[PDB]
RNA sequence: AAUUGUUGAAAGGGAAGGGCAUUUGAUCAGACAUGGUGUUUUGUAUUUCACUGGCCAGCAUCAGUUUUGGUGGCAGGAUAA
RNA sequence: GUCAAGGAUGCUGGCAUAAUGGUUAUAUGCCGCCCGUCUUGAAACACGGACCAAGGAGUCUAACGUCUAUGCGAGUGUUUG
RNA sequence: UUGAAUGAAGAGCUUUUAGUGGGCCAUUUUUGGUAAGCAGAACUGGCGAUGCGGGAUGAACCGAACGUAGAGUUAAGGUGC
RNA sequence: GGGUUGAUAUGAUGCCCUGACGAGUAGGCAGGCGUGGAGGUCAGUGACGAAGCCUAGACCGUAAGGUCGGGUCGAACGGCC
């Protein structure tokens, strides 16, 4: 008998290994446990936690938002690394030069990159390019932009986004949502 | 090859070394002790000539011994036999005394029998019953390298150098104390006396102060 | 797959996951959007506020291609200029050759300024614009033409 | 049929489970009740301030 | 019943649908009989378009 | 592997605490005191034997 | 002879038959988990049936071990044995129930020959 | 399969069945081979040949955890009374 | 170099098979109330169950919520044709 | 020794959804009652949901909470049989 | 919580080191066992006997179950993804 102060047999809650059966992914996460094992920059185990994460946590970083990250002060000859998608953004019109370390670009993204003279670089060039992630840039995706993100939290004066199907006159804008028929909210 | 001839001299001779020190510091505690006791003895003997009474240094340890099991206790104090680290039934840790740790004894007295522990019943649960705390991990003693390696910035860099900093309470008490794991005793071998546990040990049971009775108890049940 | 279920799971179990007490029965809250006035309002109220009641004008015989007017923000409006002769706009920023863009032939009844066109002038056929839409392609140096 | 009405029994019990929670206080609180008068004041010198050491620094 | 927060269905088969659901199995099948039906056609109404 | 005692086991004695070897030559746990004669004064004794 | 293995300890030899098997015939004695309120085997009074449990689970090193120390590996034919022709101290061939007994003939004599140890090598025996 | 007949075995003082453990009866699986220096050898190289591993133990020297004795040296107190 | 120092080795005996062990029946010691179920509470003097074989109970669909896997990604969905 | 002691088993956060919404007992404080194995509240600990050792027997008492085993030691209770 | 890649070593949902823990209804989740049929595969088993069925005969698995021997039998049926 123990008095115990904690869960018994509770689990980290952490992904120790992508739910995929992509085995470049899992190739890809065998040479970052490496990497976090023998090396001890934070850069690796930072990639190899990434390498893990769901759709819904790689959101994907458009290359006006990698534009962005370099014109911070001395980040413009970094090499911007994104573990998920790199998107295009067709906003932006002028995209600088440089490396770009991403596990997918759609197309319109490395053509934007290549066409500036830049370089498109998967997540194992990379390692043997910068194995300690020296001179890198890890960039990610807003989360909460998402439209799930939107319903979460829903209640009173929370101001989050009702979990409807059709939005107009007569779909939730009555009683409960304005003064004159009965509350608000 | 010669340079790892070379890394092994040079081990076994940092190892001399390290020797030297814990033996010289052994040896100074052990004359720190002898002196201590010896005066504490001539203060008595002396204020008995001079016609008064040595009043002893009040006790600043205690050794505390959780006697009573898991299941109806009231929760604070569950709480404070879970702070004091007494998670378990014969479950004993070291406690300074002061008054912020004597009014956590006076909660959780029904359930706890704690007492003056000497020298001997420190040296001897250190020795016999002495783990570690190391990435939480329970790490038996046995060799005052893991000792060094996580009390040594506070000095401490042998059994003995931790034994001492319990038995004269310390600077790095709460360190080295919180290092010791609490001591897993088992039932006392020669039984409680006492035919019911769960009376004061004024009253003829075991729970509360037991003043100096707790060095027996405590070789029993070690 | 069926073989994924926890009814597969559940068997050997004696009530398959529902209760011995609640006991899953037909219909023990009412059926469909039944009580959502009163012993669901706690539900109604909280997710779903402005359920009840009427909001304004009754419309008769609505066609919603009378309300057809997509909206094109200007951070896009070069994309309704094709990849390969939009560089060649780009550079050169001219008048007396300014790329005609027919934003109704691409779909779109209004524009709207949503922000930073280059300063390359363009020709906007367009049904409708925003003032600030306006503001920018002229900034830029073009014209935004009425067609319908 | 006669039951039983109310008890606070296990209440505790429950609301301990998962802790018992501490509002979790920030620096920079939400100006929501704090004087109006205050608060388009402060809108302003908080403006001017960073007016003032942008033109400092620059 | 109305239960936790999700959104409002309007699934109306509230009468006896079950007796009018056309599952078309038959999509190949008159696809065949569609291109069929046009080569008979056009043998018919050789050379006209 | 295994848990070796000291209070058992003189190696594992010797090679925690250097100082066993010490302890044990001069015997240092039966060690005499110097026997001096403090007497105790009239005033504690007639306190002591006091009704 | 095979790989030298601990000492084999069973830790539960006996079978874990389902409750009121030997009552019902209608309930095999195939274990099932009584899963009733106030089932006394569910909730483990003294003098009841033990239930299987992970404790009981074999140790790993000699786990699937037959007593001759070998595991054993089911056989169909010539070439399913002599997959075991360089694992002999550790696997033990065992031919299939449903081979012919002039199969068997070269089965056996194949796994002599290989220093195969076959299980059963007496199934459909013409004596 | 329920249910039944015969034969064989077994037990049986107001149930029977079951758990742990062993006695008794019945019944059954598993392992001696092995590498080996050695030629008293026949089909002249086949082979001549005490080793090895399975089951149960006895003692000795140890290690861990304990239990039960014998005995030695110190310390304290009204430096016992 | 040795050792009692990061976990047993040395020497010897008998047997080499029902001897150890397994299964099985029985006997003995102690324990063991009939399961399912509703219940605050079941062995209940609560309900279902005489026994056996076969059958027998969270399924499919429309529209969705969260999460996850995948493809492409300011796009995306070939399969009405 | 960065502003008391002790502990910290990682801390913080989010989504989603099951069951449940008949309770009951015990020490202490209590209301209605003459009182209850009555009806009703407060705090805690239990039973429900839980076996084990003891109270001969019993849901709640006492001791103690449970993977499979070995050895030791005990708790509550006992030691004529 | 860690260790392990310039034959780890070709099992890196591997191997190994370390420490703690293990009760449970309703319920949740995970890892597996079994069934009818389908794609692939084993150039799988089979009239020299497939499946079935009987078996206080044997083996493996904590278990779901799997495997084998004997009898009966007579035309088909398994392993793995
Ligand atoms: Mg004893
Ligand atoms: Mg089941
Ligand atoms: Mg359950
Ligand atoms: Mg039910
Ligand atoms: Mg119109
Ligand atoms: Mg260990
Ligand atoms: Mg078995
Ligand atoms: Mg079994
Ligand atoms: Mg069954
Ligand atoms: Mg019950
Ligand atoms: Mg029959
Ligand atoms: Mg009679
Ligand atoms: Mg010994
Ligand atoms: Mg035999
Ligand atoms: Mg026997
Ligand atoms: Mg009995
Ligand atoms: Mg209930
Ligand atoms: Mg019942
Ligand atoms: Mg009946
Ligand atoms: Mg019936
Ligand atoms: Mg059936
Ligand atoms: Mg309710
Ligand atoms: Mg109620
Ligand atoms: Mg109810
Ligand atoms: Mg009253
Ligand atoms: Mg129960
Ligand atoms: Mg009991
Ligand atoms: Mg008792
Ligand atoms: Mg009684
Ligand atoms: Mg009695
Ligand atoms: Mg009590
Ligand atoms: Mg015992
Ligand atoms: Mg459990
Ligand atoms: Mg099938
Ligand atoms: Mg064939
Ligand atoms: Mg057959
Ligand atoms: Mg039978
Ligand atoms: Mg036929
Ligand atoms: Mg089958």
């Amino acid at each position: 008998g123990i008095d115990h102060t904690s869960k018994q047999h509770k689990r980290s809650g952490h992904r120790t290994a992508p739910k995929s059966d992509n085995v470049y992914l899992k190739l890809l996460v065998k040479l970052y446990t490496f990497l976090a094992r023998r090396t001890d920059a934070p850069f690796n185990k930072v990639v190899l936690k990434a390498l893990f994460l769901s759709k819904i946590n790689r959101p994907p970083v458009s290359v006006s938002r990698i534009a962005r990250a370099l014109k911070q002060e001395g980040a413009a000859n970094k090499t911007v690394v994104v573990v998920g998608t790199v998107t295009d953004d067709a906003r932006i019109f002028e995209f600088p030069k440089t490396t770009v370390a991403a596990l997918r670009f759609t197309a319109g993204a490395r053509a934007k990159i290549v066409k500036a003279g830049g370089e498109c670089i998967t997540l194992d060039q990379l390692a043997v390019r910068a194995p300690k992630g020296q001179n890198t840039l890890i960039l990610r995706g807003p989360r909460n932009s998402r439209e799930a993100v939107r319903h979460f939290g829903m209640g009173p004066h929370k101001g989050k986004a009702p979990r409807i199907l059709s939005t107009g006159r007569k779909f939730e804008r009555a009683r409960g949502r304005r003064r004159s028929k009965g509350f608000k909210v | 090859a010669e340079q790892v001839a070379a890394e092994r001299a040079a081990r076994k001779a940092a190892n001399k070394e390290k020797r030297a020190i814990i033996l010289e510091r052994n040896a100074a505690y052990q004359k720190e002790y002898e002196t201590a006791e010896r005066n504490i003895i001539q203060a008595k003997r002396d204020a008995k000539a001079a016609g008064s009474y040595y009043v002893e240094a009040q006790h600043k340890l205690v050794f505390v011994v959780r006697i009573k099991g898991i299941n109806k206790i009231p929760p604070k104090p569950r709480k404070v036999l879970q702070l004091l680290r007494l998670t378990r039934i014969n479950s004993g840790t070291f406690v300074k005394v002061t008054k912020a740790t004597l009014e956590l004894l006076k909660l959780i007295e029904p359930y706890v029998a704690y007492g003056y522990p000497s020298y001997s019943t420190i040296r001897q649960l250190v020795y016999k019953r002495g783990f570690g705390k190391i990435n939480k991990q329970r790490v038996p003693l046995s060799d005052n390298a893991i000792i060094e390696a996580n009390l040594g910035k506070y000095g401490i860099l042998s059994i003995d150098d931790l034994i001492h900093e319990i038995i004269t309470v310390g600077p790095h008490f709460k360190q080295a104390n919180n290092f010791l794991w609490p001591f897993k005793l088992s039932n006392p071998s020669g039984g409680w006396g006492v035919p019911r546990k769960f009376k004061h040990f004024i009253q003829g049971g075991s729970f509360g102060n037991r003043e100096e009775f707790i060095n027996k108890l405590v070789k029993s049940m070690n | 797959p069926s073989r994924f279920t926890k009814t597969r799971k559940h068997r050997g179990h004696v009530s398959a996951g529902k209760g011995r007490i609640g006991k899953h029965r037909k219909h023990p809250g009412g059926r469909g959007m039944a009580g959502g006035q009163h012993h669901h309002r706690i539900n109604m109220d909280k997710y779903h506020p402005g359920y009840f009641g009427k909001v304004g004008m009754r419309y008769f015989h609505k066609q919603q291609a009378h309300f057809w007017k997509p909206v094109l923000n200007l951070d896009k409006l070069w994309t309704l200029i094709p990849e390969d002769k939009r560089d060649q706009y780009l550079k050169s920023a001219s008048k007396e050759t300014a790329p005609v863009i027919d934003t109704l032939a691409a779909g779109y009844g209004k524009i709207l300024g949503k922000g930073r066109i280059p300063n390359v002038p363009v020709i906007v056929k367009a049904r409708f614009v925003s003032k600030l839409a306006e503001e920018k392609i002229r900034a830029a140096g073009g014209v935004v033409e009425l067609i319908a | 049929a006669k039951s039983k009405n109310h008890t606070a029994h296990n209440q505790t019990r429950k609301a301990h489970r998962n802790g018992i929670k501490k509002p979790k206080t920030y620096k920079y609180p939400s100006l929501k009740g704090v004087d109006p008068k205050f608060r388009r004041n402060h809108k302003h010198a908080l403006h001017g301030t960073a007016k003032a050491l942008a033109a400092a620094k620059k | 019943a109305i239960s936790k927060n999700l959104p409002i269905l309007k699934n109306h088969f509230r009468k006896h649908w079950q007796e009018r659901v056309k599952v078309h199995f038959d999509q190949a099948g008159k696809k065949v009989s569609r291109r069929n039906a046009r080569a008979t056609r056009a043998a018919k109404i050789a050379p006209r378009p | 592997v295994l848990k070796k005692n000291p209070l058992k086991n003189k190696q594992v004695l010797l090679r925690l605490n250097p100082y066993a070897k010490v302890f044990a030559a001069e015997k240092l746990g039966s060690k005499k005191a110097e026997k001096t004669g403090t007497k105790p004064a009239a005033v504690f004794t007639e306190t002591l034997k006091h009704d | 002879a095979s790989l030298p293995h601990p000492k084999i300890v069973k830790k539960h030899t006996k079978k874990f038959k389902r409750h009121h098997s030997d009552r019902y015939h209608r309930v095999a004695e195939n274990w099932r988990k009584q899963k009733g309120i106030d089932s006394v085997v569910r909730r483990r009074f003294r003098g009841n049936i033990s239930q299987p449990k992970i404790g009981y689970g074999s140790n790993k090193k000699t786990k699937f071990l037959s007593p001759s120390g070998h595991k054993t590996f089911l056989v169909a034919n010539v070439k399913d044995l002599e997959t075991l022709t360089m694992h002999t101290k550790t696997y033990a061939a065992e031919i299939a129930h449903n081979i012919s007994a002039k199969n068997r003939v070269v089965i056996l004599a194949r796994a002599k020959a290989l220093g195969i140890k076959v299980t059963n090598p007496k199934g459909r025996l013409a004596l």
